[PDB]
C-alpha cells in the first residue's frame, strides 16, 4: 500500500533523527549577516524563525534550528555549541543518578541518544571535553539504561506501563515489541472476560 | 634594577612557548595568530574567526617575529631584538612591506599595533614611532616605555610602565584628518603582580616569565570602551571616556567570583580565563581547565561570560554553605547598577557614535525597563522593612511613569499607607516635569 | 604478585571497556550480546589486542598459561558491570582467541613452542565424550569439618586439594570433595592428524 | 608563463565565480586515471569544492579519443573545465577544434573575457608552446619553470607571431630554431600535482591533516620512477608535516587520534603488511642490488638472513605477530649488517599514518595498494573498449579507497599489491633466464610472446611496473651501459601488442653531476613520427605518451623502422 509495512506503526531512526533536527541549539558563527547601519538576500524561510538568523554576527552565540546549524557546519560557517548536558562532568552525574536508583531512569532529554550521535558525527571538533571520553559516556548510559529496561519489561501487564524518563530513540526502538506483546495479553484477558 | 624593568615584547592575549613548539602571538577580536618551529625556523600561521570576510594563509618565516597585531584590513609584525617590523594587509590590492626600526643599546620592541590611519611601534626606552600604512615614517615621539599595545578602528589605547611613573595608560584617537587626544599619561588602577611573584606559584613562573606585567590583553568593546584584564581577573572599563575630567575606571567583571559561583561551591584554581573581546555583556574568553595558563595548538571554542559587578559578598553568599544560591534582595540591586552602567555607556555612543546596528534604541528600551523593574523590586524590598523613607529615597531615580503607578500600588499593597502620599506626590510632580 | 595481576586484570579490562574502530565499542556490544543469549564466553582477536596496546600482546605472547585466567577474569568483571545493576553468581567468563599468525605445520611443534601459543591446521580423527573439570571445589575437613572452596583456573602451569587441616592435627590429607556444592565444567578431547 | 604559484589563488576565484552556482553543475573535473597524483589532486578537489558547494562532474578520461569525444559530447553551459594530469603537450585548441572567437563574450577597454575556460594541470615539461604562450582559452596551472626557463623561448614564439629581406629571414630561421630545439625533447616530470593543489589550498588556507596526506601520497608516487622530484619535494611535505601536528605530543593513544609521522620507512615492498622476508625478495631495490632472479640470490638472501641473527622462521612470520625483541631492533640490525650487502640506502625515512587503533601504513605502502587497485581492481576495436570500460571503472575503486571508512577496500589493494608483485618477479625471471631482452645499440628490446597471466600486461600500469622492475635491476649493473628499453605484449583477443617505451634511470642513491641532469623519454616524438608516414594502425592516444598499440603483423616492421629512426 501506500505506507510500506516497516513504517506502519513506528517510526524509522531517520524519521527520528529528522524529528530531533527541528530543535533548537546553540551556535558560534563563524559569518555576519547584520547588515550595517550604512544588496543581501535574507532567509524569510517558513517553518521557523528567521530573525536570529539575519542577525548572526561572528562569535556571538545565538540559537537556530539544528538542521540550519548543521548545515552551516558543513562548511566553516559556523560552530555548534555542545549542550550543557552533554559533558563529562554532567554525563558522570547522570550515571551516579543511575547507579544510586535503580528502579527510576535519569533526567537525560528526550533527544539525548540522537543529538549525541548527530554532534558526535557532524561537530566532532566544538567539544570541551575529549570526545573519546564522551563517547565512552554515552555508551555506560546507554547500557545501564538498557539494563533497566529489560528488567521493567518483566512487568508488561494489560492495564498501562509508566516508562517515566525514558529518551525517544529508546522507546522507538521498544514499541514494536512492548505494544504488540500487552496488544496480546489484552486480547487474552478480554476473551476470558466475555462474560 | 630587574624583574619589571625587562621590557620583554608583549601582544595582546600573547602565549608562551612553554613546554612545545607552538606559540600564540595575538588573539584579537578578528582572529588568532601562531608560530611553530620547523627545527629551524618559524612559520608563521595567522587564522581568521570571521571566515566569510578573510582567508587564513600560512608563511615562511625567517626572522622569528616576537609580536603581532590583527586589524579588520591587514596584520602587522614585529620583531623583539634587531626589530624589523613587517605589515601585511589581507586584501593583494595593498601590498605588503618591511621595515627596520631604529635600535639602540637595551632597545627591545615591546608592543606594535596598527590603525588604518597609523601604525604605531612601541620601544622599551619609551619611543613612540610611527608611520603611515605604507612605511613612510610620520612622526618620531619619546614617552614612558611602552609595554602593550590595543587599536579600534581609528583610535589607539596604550599603558606606559616605568620603574619611576608607574603604570599610566593614554588613549589617543588618531582619526581620519583630526588628532583628537581622550588621556595622556593618566594613572590606572590595574594591580600589577607583586605579592604572586614572589617565589610562590605553580606554573605561573613561565607565564610571568613571558609577560613580567601580567597584563593578559587590552581588548576594546564594541563601543569603543577600553578593557584590561590580568592577573586579579577582573574587567576594567571606561565608562565616561569621552570627557578626560569624567575618567571613570569600573570594575565591571570578576572572574574568579564568578568562576566560584558557577563551579558548585568550590574555590577552584584549574579554571584560568583568557579574554578575547567583549561587546555589551558578551565577553569571549577560552576557559583553559589544568595547569598551564595558556591554552594549545586546537584553540578551544571561546565560551562567553556575563558581566557581573563585585558587589556579590561572601558572607551574603555563603548562607547555604555546602547552582549556588543568590541573594535575591542583593542579586536585584545588582542588576541595577549594571543595568544603569549600561545604559550610561550606550548614551555616550548614542549622539556620538550614531546607531551602530539599528536596534541600539530598542536594547535600550528593555534595558530602561529592566532598570525601572529593579527598582520597584529594590522599592518593595524597603517597604517589607517598613522603611517609608528608604523607599521615597529610591522613587527619586525611576524613570517611567508607568513603573511610579506601579510603586503607588506597592505602597497601598505593602502595608505602608503612609508612603501612598508621598509616591503620588511624586507622580503629580512629574506630570508637570 | 597481587600487584602485578590485579595491573594485568585492569589493564584487559580497559582493554574491554574502551577499544573502538569506528564509533562502536566492539567488545562491549560482543560481550552484552554474548550474555543475551547465554553464551558467557568472547571472541577476541589479535589483531585488535595487538593494535590497542602492543605491550598487553607481549605479556599475553610471553606466558599464555599465567595470563589468560586473568584476562578470563577481567572479562568477568567486565561483564558484572555491564549486565549486573549494582547494589551475582555469574560463571567465569571463557576466553576464545582469533589469530592470524603463520601456521606452524603440525611436525613443527618441537621442544620450541612449548608453553607458547600456535596456529596450526590439521584434520579431527577423535572427538572423546565429555569429562568434567571442576571449577568451583566446594571442600570440607575430614575431622574438624572446616568448610572451605577452592576455584580452579584450569590452565596447567607446566592445583591439588591441600596438605595441611588448613584450620586437632587432622592428618596429613584431611579434605574430602563436598561433591552436592561443587560446580563443574565439562571438557572434551579431541585428536589432531 | 600564464599562472605563476603566486597568483593560484586567483584561478580558484575565478573559477569561483564562474561557476559556484547552486542552480546548476556547470564544473567539470577531467581525470586522467592510471595515474596516483592525478587521482589525489583531483581528490584534493573534490574536497575543497564539497567545502564550497561548488557543484561538479569528474569524469575519469583514458586517452585523448576519449577526451575528444567528451569534448564533442560537452555541452555549452559548462563554463569551467579542468583537465588534471594531461593537456599540457599537446595543442588543445586545435587537438579539441577549438577557436576562440566562437567562445569569446564581451570583448570590450584592453580586456577579453571567454564563454569557457579550460584549466590544464599536470607536470609533463614539454608545455605547448601555443598554450602556454598563444591561448586565452586554455590556462596552464605552471610551477614556475615557464618564467624562469623560458625566456629565450617565449621572445623566439613571440616575434615568429609578430612577424608572421636577408637579415629578416635569417633572423627567423635562427628564431624557428631555438623554437625547434625546445621541441625534439624528451617528455620529464619536475612537480607533482598534488603537491601544486596543496600550494593552492596554502594560499587558500583551507589545509589540514586529511589533504596534507593526500598530498604525501601523491608526492610518493613519484618516488619510484622520478626520485629527484620527490627528494626535491620532500623537505616541504616535513616542514608541513612539523607545522600541522598537534603540540599535544606524546599523549595516550586514542581511538580517535589520526597522526602523520617521520619515522624510518625502509624502501621495501609492503613491510608492514607482509613477511620481512617477502619485503626483502619482492623489492625492486633488493633485488637490483642482490639479484634474486638467478638461483644464488635467495642463498644471498638467506645469508643476509642468518648474519643479522633473525631466524628464518621469524623473518617469515607476519609483520604483526613478529616477536617484539626482534621487531624493536630493525634499526640497530639493519645499521650494523646492511652496508656489508650495499643496501644502505634501504634505510630511509618516510610518513606513517595510524588511524587510533587499526595500525601504522606509510605513503609507500598506501600508493601501492592504490596502484593495485587500479591494475587489477576488477572484433578488434570493440574488445579494447571494454578493457577501457573496466580500467575508467577500477580509477573508482582507487578513489573509494582513499576514504577511512573504507579500510576493508584497502587491505584488497594491498593483496593485490603482493600477487602483482608476485607475478612481475614471476616474469622478471622468466625473461631474463631466457634472455628475451635484446641488447641493441639504440635500444634494449623485449617482446612477451608467450607464457602465462600473459593477460595482466595489457594494462599500462602494469607493464610499466615490470618496466620498473627489469629498468632497476638493469640499472645496478654496471657493465649494461644505459639505454631506452622497449617492452611488448601481444593480446591474443584483440591481436594487438603493447609497446612501452621506457626510460633508463641511474642507480637510486648515486648523486653526481650527470645524475642531476634528467633522462628524458624521446619515445613518443619516434612514435608520432613513424605513425604519420608508413599507415600501421598504430593508436597513438594514451597521455603517457610514449605507449602504443600496434597490429601483432605490424609489430616488426614498425621495430624495423624504428631502427633506422635516429631521433630516440
Ligand atoms: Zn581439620
Amino acid at each position: 500500500m501506500s505506507l510500506p509495512a516497516h513504517l506502519q506503526q513506528t517510526f524509522s531512526p531517520e524519521e527520528i533523527q529528522f524529528i530531533v533536527e527541528n530543535e533548537p541549539i546553540k551556535i558560534f558563527p563563524r559569518i555576519t549577516t547584520r547588515q550595517k547601519i550604512r544588496n543581501h538576500t535574507r532567509w524569510q524561510l517558513i517553518t521557523t524563525d528567521d530573525k536570529a538568523l539575519n542577525n548572526m554576527v561572528a562569535m556571538r552565540s545565538t540559537e537556530v534550528v539544528l538542521w540550519i546549524a548543521l548545515l552551516l557546519k558543513q562548511q566553516s560557517k559556523c560552530s555548534i555549541v555542545a549542550p550543557q548536558w552533554l559533558t563529562t562532568k554532567e554525563l558522570d552525574r547522570k550515571i551516579q543518578y543511575e547507579k544510586t536508583h535503580p528502579d527510576r531512569f535519569s533526567e537525560l532529554p528526550w533527544n539525548w541518544l540522537v543529538l549525541a550521535r548527530i554532534l558526535f558525527n557532524k561537530a566532532k571538533d566544538d567539544f570541551h571535553d575529549p570526545i573519546h571520553e564522551l563517547r565512552g559516556k554515552i555508551q555506560d548510559l546507554r547500557e545501564i539504561r538498557q539494563i533497566k529496561v529489560l528488567k521493567g519489561l518483566k512487568y508488561l501487564n494489560e492495564s498501562h506501563l509508566q516508562l517515566d524518563n525514558l529518551s525517544l530513540l529508546e522507546i522507538n526502538e521498544l514499541r514494536p515489541f512492548i505494544t504488540e506483546i500487552m496488544d496480546k495479553l489484552r486480547e487474552i484477558h478480554t476473551a476470558s472476560l466475555t462474560a | 634594577n630587574t624583574g619589571k624593568f625587562r621590557y620583554m615584547p608583549f601582544s595582546p592575549a600573547g602565549t608562551p612557548f612553554g613546554f612545545t613548539d607552538r606559540r600564540y602571538l595575538t588573539m584579537n577580536e578578528v582572529g588568532y595568530v601562531s608560530t611553530v618551529k620547523n627545527s629551524e625556523q618559524y612559520s608563521i600561521t595567522v587564522s581568521f574567526f570571521d571566515v566569510g570576510r578573510f582567508r587564513e594563509y600560512h608563511f615562511e618565516d625567517l626572522f622569528g617575529y616576537d609580536l603581532c597585531f590583527l586589524n579588520e584590513k591587514g596584520t602587522l609584525f614585529g620583531q623583539s631584538k634587531t626589530g624589523q617590523i613587517q605589515y601585511r594587509p589581507h586584501d593583494s590590492i595593498h601590498s605588503n612591506w618591511t621595515k627596520i626600526i631604529p635600535l639602540q643599546a637595551g632597545e627591545r620592541i615591546t608592543s606594535v599595533a596598527a590603525t588604518p590611519v597609523r601604525v604605531i611601534v612601541g620601544t622599551s626606552l619609551g619611543y613612540f614611532r610611527s608611520f603611515n600604512q605604507f612605511g613612510v615614517p610620520f612622526a618620531v615621539e619619546k614617552t614612558s616605555p611602552i609595554v602593550a599595545l590595543t587599536a579600534q578602528n581609528y583610535r589607539v589605547f596604550s599603558v606606559h610602565y616605568s620603574q619611576f611613573h608607574g603604570l599610566s595608560y593614554s588613549l589617543s584617537e588618531l582619526g581620519t584628518s583630526s588628532k583628537r587626544y581622550y588621556k595622556r599619561e593618566c594613572p590606572l588602577p590595574m594591580s600589577l603582580p607583586n605579592i604572586n611573584s614572589d617565589m610562590k606559584k605553580d606554573a605561573n613562573l613561565d607565564y610571568y616569565n613571558f609577560n613580567p606585567m601580567g597584563i593578559k590583553s587590552l581588548f576594546f568593546s564594541s563601543y569603543g570602551d577600553p578593557c584590561i584584564f590580568g592577573s586579579d581577573n577582573t574587567l576594567l572599563l571606561l565608562s565616561k571616556w569621552r570627557s578626560p575630567e569624567e575618567s571613570k575606571w569600573l570594575p565591571i567583571l570578576d572572574s574568579n567570583m564568578e568562576i566560584w559561583k558557577m563551579s558548585g561551591g568550590k574555590e577552584t584554581t584549574d579554571i584560568h580565563v583568557w579574554p578575547l573581546a567583549l561587546a555589551y555583556d558578551t565577553l569571549n574568553c577560552i576557559l583553559v581547565k589544568g595547569k598551564h595558563i595558556w591554552p594549545e595548538f586546537p584553540l578551544p571554542l571561546p565560551s562567553e561570560m556575563e558581566i557581573r559587578m563585585p558587589v556579590f559578598v561572601k558572607s551574603k553568599l555563603l548562607e547555604e554553605n555546602k547552582e549556588i544560591q543568590i541573594p535575591v534582595s542583593m542579586a536585584a540591586e545588582e542588576e541595577y547598577l549594571r543595568s544603569k552602567v549600561l545604559s550610561e555607556l550606550l548614551t555616550d555612543t548614542l549622539e556620538n557614535d550614531g546607531e551602530m546596528y539599528g536596534n541600539e534604541n530598542e536594547v535600550l528600551a528593555a534595558l530602561n525597563g529592566a532598570y525601572d523593574k529593579a527598582l520597584l523590586r529594590l522599592f518593595a524590598s524597603a517597604c517589607s522593612d517598613q522603611n517609608v523613607e528608604k523607599a521615597l529615597s529610591l522613587a527619586h531615580e525611576l524613570k517611567q511613569d508607568r513603573a511610579l503607578t506601579a510603586a503607588v500600588k506597592i505602597s497601598e499593597r505593602a502595608e505602608l499607607p503612609s508612603l501612598v502620599k508621598k509616591i503620588n506626590n511624586i507622580r503629580e510632580a512629574r506630570y508637570e516635569q | 604478585n597481587d600487584d602485578d595481576n590485579t595491573e594485568i586484570i585492569k589493564s584487559f579490562k580497559n582493554f574491554i571497556l574502551e577499544f573502538r574502530l569506528d564509533s562502536q565499542f566492539i567488545y562491549r556490544d560482543q560481550l552484552r550480546n554474548n550474555i543475551l543469549v547465554k553464551n558467557y564466553s568472547l571472541t577476541v582477536n589479535m589483531e585488535h589486542l595487538i593494535g590497542y596496546n602492543e605491550d598487553i600482546y607481549k605479556k599475553l605472547s610471553d606466558e599464555p598459561s599465567d595470563i589468560i585466567p586473568l584476562f578470563e577474569t577481567a572479562i568477568t568483571q567486565v561483564a558484572k558491570r555491564i549486565s549486573i545493576l549494582s547494589r551475582n553468581s555469574l560463571p567465569t567468563f571463557q576466553l576464545i582467541l582469533n589469530s592470524n599468525a603463520n601456521q606452524i605445520p603440525l611436525r613443527d611443534l618441537d621442544s620450541e613452542h612449548v608453553s607458547k601459543i600456535v596456529r596450526l591446521s590439521g584434520i579431527i580423527i577423535s572427538t572423546s565424550v565429555l569429562s568434567s573439570r571442576a571449577t568451583y571445589l566446594s571442600i570440607m575437613c575430614r575431622n574438624c569439618r572446616h568448610t572451605t572452596s577452592i576455584t580452579i583456573n584450569n590452565f596447567n602451569s607446566i592445583v591439588s586439594l591441600p596438605r595441611s587441616c588448613l584450620s586437632k592435627n587432622c592428618g596429613p590429607d584431611p579434605y574430602i570433595i563436598i561433591h552436592e556444592s561443587s560446580k563443574f565444567i565439562d571438557q572434551q578431547f579431541l585428536k589432531l592428524q | 608563463m600564464y599562472y605563476g604559484i603566486s597568483q593560484f589563488s586567483e584561478a580558484y576565484n575565478k573559477i569561483l565565480r564562474n561557476s559556484s552556482s547552486h542552480s546548476s553543475c556547470q564544473l567539470v573535473i577531467f581525470v586522467s586515471c592510471l595515474n596516483i597524483d592525478a587521482l589525489c589532486a583531483t581528490k584534493m578537489l573534490s574536497l575543497l569544492f564539497k567545502k564550497q558547494l561548488v557543484q561538479s562532474q569528474i569524469v575519469p578520461i583514458f586517452g585523448y579519443s576519449e577526451l575528444r569525444r567528451h569534448y564533442s559530447q560537452l555541452d555549452d553551459n559548462i563554463n569551467s573545465l579542468l583537465l588534471v594530469g594531461f593537456g599540457g603537450v599537446i595543442d588543445l585548441e586545435a587537438f579539441l577544434e577549438i577557436d576562440p572567437q566562437e567562445y569569446v563574450i564581451d570583448t570590450d577597454s584592453g580586456e577579453q573575457s571567454f564563454r569557457r575556460d579550460i584549466y590544464v594541470l599536470d607536470a609533463h615539461r614539454p608545455w605547448n608552446l601555443d598554450n602556454i604562450f598563444g591561448s586565452q582559452i586554455i590556462q596552464c596551472f605552471d610551477d614556475g619553470t615557464v618564467d624562469d626557463t623560458l625566456g629565450e623561448q617565449k621572445e623566439a614564439y613571440y616575434k615568429l607571431l609578430e612577424l608572421d629581406r636577408k637579415q629578416r629571414k635569417k633572423q627567423i630561421h635562427e628564431y624557428e630554431g631555438v623554437l625547434e630545439e625546445y621541441y625534439s625533447q624528451g617528455t620529464t616530470v619536475v612537480n607533482s600535482i598534488s603537491a601544486q593543489i596543496y600550494s593552492l589550498l596554502s594560499a587558500i588556507g583551507e589545509t589540514n591533516l586529511s589533504n596534507l596526506w593526500l598530498n604525501i601520497l601523491g608526492t610518493t608516487s613519484l618516488d619510484i620512477a622520478y626520485a629527484q622530484v620527490y627528494n626535491r619535494l620532500y623537505p616541504l611535505l616535513q616542514d608541513e608535516v612539523k607545522r600541522l601536528t598537534p603540540s599535544s605530543r606524546n599523549s595516550v593513544k586514542t581511538p580517535d587520534t589520526l597522526t602523520l609521522n617521520i619515522q624510518p620507512d625502509y624502501y621495501l615492498f609492503l613491510l608492514r603488511h607482509s613477511s620481512l622476508y617477502d619485503s626483502f625478495y619482492y623489492s625492486n631495490y633488493v633485488n637490483a642490488k642482490l639479484s634474486l632472479w638467478n638461483e644464488n640470490g635467495k642463498k644471498r638472501l638467506h645469508k643476509m638472513f642468518a648474519r643479522m641473527g633473525i631466524p628464518l622462521s621469524t623473518a617469515q612470520e607476519t609483520w604483526l605477530y613478529m616477536d617484539h625483541s626482534i621487531k624493536r631492533e630493525l634499526g640497530i640490525i639493519f645499521d650494523k649488517n646492511l652496508d656489508r650487502y650495499g643496501l644502505q640506502d634501504i634505510i630511509r625515512d618516510g610518513f606513517v599514518r595510524t588511524l587510533g587503533y587499526r595500525g601504522s601504513i606509510s605513503a609507500s605502502e598506501f600508493v601501492e595498494a592504490l596502484t593495485a587497485l587500479l591494475e587489477v581492481g576488477n572484433n578488434s576495436a570493440q574488445k579494447l573498449t571494454n578493457l577501457r570500460k573496466r580500467w575508467v571503472s577500477n580509477f573508482w575503486l582507487s578513489w573509494d579507497a582513499l576514504d577511512d571508512r573504507k579500510v576493508e577496500l584497502l587491505n584488497r589493494g594491498i593483496q593485490l599489491a603482493q600477487d602483482l608483485q608476485r607475478a612481475i618477479f614471476n616474469t622478471g625471471v622468466a625473461i631474463l633466464e631466457k634472455k628475451l631482452i635484446k641488447h641493441l645499440r639504440i635500444y634494449r628490446l623485449c617482446v612477451l610472446q608467450d607464457g602465462p597471466d600473459l593477460d595482466l600486461y595489457r594494462n599500462p600500469l602494469t607493464l610499466l611496473r615490470l618496466g620498473n622492475w627489469l629498468i632497476e635491476c638493469c640499472a645496478e649493473s654496471e657493465d649494461k651501459q644505459l639505454l631506452p628499453m622497449v617492452l611488448a605484449s601481444i593480446d591474443e583477443n584483440t591481436d594487438t601488442y603493447l609497446v612501452a617505451g621506457l626510460t633508463p634511470r641511474y642507480p637510486r642513491g648515486l648523486d653526481t653531476i650527470h645524475t642531476k641532469k634528467p633522462i628524458l623519454n624521446n619515445f613518443s616524438m619516434a612514435f608520432q613520427q613513424i605513425t604519420a608516414e608508413t599507415d600501421a594502425k598504430v593508436r597513438i592516444d594514451n597521455f603517457e605518451s610514449s605507449i602504443i598499440e600496434i597490429r601483432r603483423e605490424d609489430l616488426s616492421p614498425f621495430l624495423e623502422k624504428l631502427t633506422l629512426s635516429g631521433l630516440l
